[PDB]
DNA sequence: GCATGTGTTCTAATTAGAACGCATG
DNA sequence: GCATGTGTTCTAATTAGAACGCATG
């Protein structure tokens, strides 16, 4: 070629746009961002805090492969499909094939459609991620339908939270180590608002689950404040996921409300680590 | 890959045929010489690519959902997911020379939204295929006679109702190979 | 000549500490800023979004006359007490005798300990807020008991909200007309969110009660977005007030207990345009 | 020693304030309301501020007087720099309920004095900065006894009087 | 081993919305 | 004028908390 293009990007299961946060933190320029999500409040967080740059397109069921072929090219296809189905913490998971968890498939179908033709060499990457968390036949599965086996990566190096999450795709480097950068928050301490004491170095996996929020099997309160035991504010859970303060502080969604969302979403300083080498192919205003 | 050919510069088909074998149909219509071409492959679970270029071309990939009974082992959709997979697995370089065709069958043993997936899997609405209500089975594939043909109407109220004498336990039915005979060697 | 020196504030039902956040706007050094104040929200929100700057005394009927002496002198006093039971918006006011109407007398108690004795011509300010709509042998009284006629300012002069309060007091200039700056949103449209269509100029006056947000005896919502309409967000509440975005978004706070917080608080405008001629009388930043 | 101009509130005491030998130089005002500084100050010095609330089931909130009193009682004061003697005094006859009064102690600064009359019949509340008033050890008397005589007086003065007797010192008799 | 977990479903506690009110500028 | 309001209360929907769960690294 002769210089970088923008960014054209697929994205499955949107949830609150962390992908498009950390493509603009990285200075990559965003030519289009295309969004599959059917959650309102996900996509009301998406079409406030990036300012309607998001090409919305509904249920990924819906997304056929025509609609891929006239929206595309894509450089970027990402995603992560629900767990609810897949994760053990659900007593009553449904497996892959049933529930939610056949929404993965989607994925897969639409990778498909997104690849470039037979002697296409332009360059072409892809993300999937999902729990650590789930049955060895469900990752084995999935490994199988995207011909590729993950790579094992813990937010608890990069930020303040356990968060181990499995990352399929082809991004250049997913397999090296992650180094600390200097704007990372690697304790609990870091992620707290004024005159509160952590009372633990690192949490753990924060879910949907209110208590998620609590430690240990004894379900010890996470800070202190003015000597009194309280949990995590919403802003600190931000904090902790390393999105910016009051990003999900819209459409006056409850601490409930916000949880489920932040709950659900990728640990940004791990997406920043593999979208990272992509400015080297992409233009970077 | 449409335009017929020649019959001397026909060769004979090659088949991989998944879940159930077909073997002896295709036989019966002759598309494999009764000397001993046809991969029959039961569980597909640990099958990668590597091993289906490994078992040589293919003309035609057969899927077929387990007819009514216990003999669903798998989640129904299990064995639609896993057809895409290999399917393209084994699809040809795309100047190919000669025809490649697909198929998957269903016996009723899909539900409304699995055949919504199904339909939205393989990019086309399945064929419903009657013969008598005696027998029923849905069929997808890029066959042409088979999306051409227009075969008596079915209703699925009257479809749910043989899945129901079925679920409590031909000719025209494997007729889905006839339109292939003009595009592969026949022996007789 | 002397140099001017950082102001001492001495501050009754404080709130969510809007005294502190327009001073600090004008940028008026403070030396120190002794609020009282009973509601833990309240002083949640002011801990935190000052950084702890805040002496927190609680409740007012225990700030003795001997503790404004030690803690003195000061040279600001300033106060709004609860109108729940003044406020004509109650069909069950008890009035000003009776319920928390009788605490308006404690401010007026500690205004007399905290002036300067006789022979002393230091310079001492004070100001006291209420509602307008409230009873009108109540508002005689009040004047009364300060010795002083209220200053009537509408906060729909400064900001995009109808708010017609009565202050009291003698600070320089609170007669004086009022003016647009380059940072009063008057307008609704400025306040909202990308994406959201405002279909009024001006809202109400937002109370406690939620759907105080909501315009007209009919009830109209004040905005559109994406094919429904909708209410004001806390956000957008508080940009209406002319508080700093998420101000409030504190200690999981829910829609209501955020504008509960607001409905009671004073618009940030008029405080500004009250609190800016005390630029002249001490030091700035 | 000079005579003693009172300011009355709510209650006239002429009546008790004869016998006691004590534009006229009594200045007596029914409703304060729209009294102000000036008013107060017109009404020439005082020497005695007198204040109380009506009797047991008599039209007003009883924090009212309280607070009214309070209000003129600061209008009132002399300078700073004490030129003579200034008395007041605030009487209740137990009208006020416990959150009145101890919201009467706030505002006056200091705890109120018992005064029972026996041989309970007759009681009242008493703040003042007179202090014969306070260093007397009256017979104690609690609230348990004064509630059930309010409650037994619902259903329906002489050492107050003396209250005003420790004031003779200060002024001219007869 | 053994603590862990992109969840679901129970409660009692709050939230979000709507009815009620009428004196005051 | 007459229509607006630093609130309180009551109902159904959500919240915030807790129990339940067992295969997995
Ligand atoms: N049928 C469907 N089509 C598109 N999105 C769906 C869907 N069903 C569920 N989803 C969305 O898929 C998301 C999976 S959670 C993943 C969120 C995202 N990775 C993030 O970082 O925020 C959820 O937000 C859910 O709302
Ligand atoms: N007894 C008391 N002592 C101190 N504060 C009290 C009190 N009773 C009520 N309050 C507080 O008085 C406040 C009156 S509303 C005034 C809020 C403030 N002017 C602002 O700008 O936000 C309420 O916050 C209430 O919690």
């Amino acid at each position: 070629a002769e210089k970088r293009k923008p960014i054209r990007v697929l994205s499955l299961f949107d949830g609150i746009a962390t992908g498009l946060l950390v493509l603009k933190d990285l200075g990559i320029q965003v030519d289009r961002y295309i969004a599959s999500e059917v959650c309102e409040d996900s996509i009301t967080v998406g079409m406030v805090r990036h300012q309607g740059k998001i090409m919305y397109v509904g249920d990924v069921r819906s997304v056929t492969q025509k609609h891929i072929q006239e929206w595309g090219p894509f450089d970027l296809v990402i995603g992560g499909s629900p767990c609810n189905d897949l994760s053990i913490v659900n007593p009553a998971r449904k497996g892959l094939y049933e529930g939610t968890g056949r929404l993965f498939f989607e994925f897969y179908r639409l990778l498909h459609d997104a690849r470039p033709k037979e002697g296409d060499d332009r360059p072409f990457f892809w993300l999937f991620e999902n729990v650590v968390a789930m049955g060895v036949s469900d990752k084995r599965d999935i490994s199988r339908f995207l011909e590729s086996n993950p790579v094992m990566i813990d937010a608890k190096e990069v930020s303040a939270a356990h968060r181990a999450r499995y990352f399929w795709g082809n991004l250049p480097g997913m397999n090296r180590p992650l180094a600390s950068t200097v704007n990372d928050k690697l304790e609990l301490q870091e992620c707290l608002e004024h005159g509160r004491i952590a009372k633990f170095s690192k949490v753990r996996t924060i879910t949907t689950r209110s208590n998620s929020i609590k430690q240990g099997k004894d379900q010890h309160f996470p800070v202190f404040m003015n000597e009194k035991e309280d949990i995590l504010w919403c802003t600190e859970m931000e904090r902790v996921f390393g999105f910016p303060v009051h990003y999900t502080d819209v459409s006056n969604m409850s601490r409930l409300a916000r949880q489920r969302l932040l709950g659900r979403s990728w640990s940004v300083p791990v997406i920043r680590h593999l979208f990272a080498p992509l400015k080297e192919y992409f233009a970077c205003v | 890959m449409f335009e017929t050919v020649p019959v001397w510069r026909r060769q004979p088909v090659r088949v991989l045929s998944l879940f159930e074998d077909i073997k002896k149909e295709l036989t019966s219509l002759g598309f494999l010489e009764s000397g001993s071409q046809l991969k029959h492959v039961v569980d597909v679970t640990d099958t990668v690519r590597k091993d289906v270029e490994e078992w040589g071309p293919f003309d035609l990939v057969y899927g077929a959902t387990p007819p009514l009974g216990h003999t669903c082992d798998r989640p129904p959709s299990w064995y639609l997911f896993q057809f895409h997979r290999l399917l393209q697995y084994a699809r040809p370089k795309p100047g190919s020379p000669r025809p490649f065709f697909w198929m998957f069958v269903d016996n009723l043993v899909l539900n409304k939204e699995d055949l919504d997936v199904a339909s939205r899997f393989l990019e086309m609405e399945p064929v419903t295929i009657p013969d008598v209500l005696q027998n029923a089975v849905r069929v997808w594939s890029n066959i042409p006679a088979i999306r051409s043909r227009h075969w008596a109407l079915v209703s699925e109220e009257e479809l749910s109702l043989l899945a129901q004498n079925k679920q409590s336990s031909t000719k025209l039915v494997k007729n889905c190979f006839l339109p292939l005979r003009e595009y592969f060697k026949y022996f007789s």
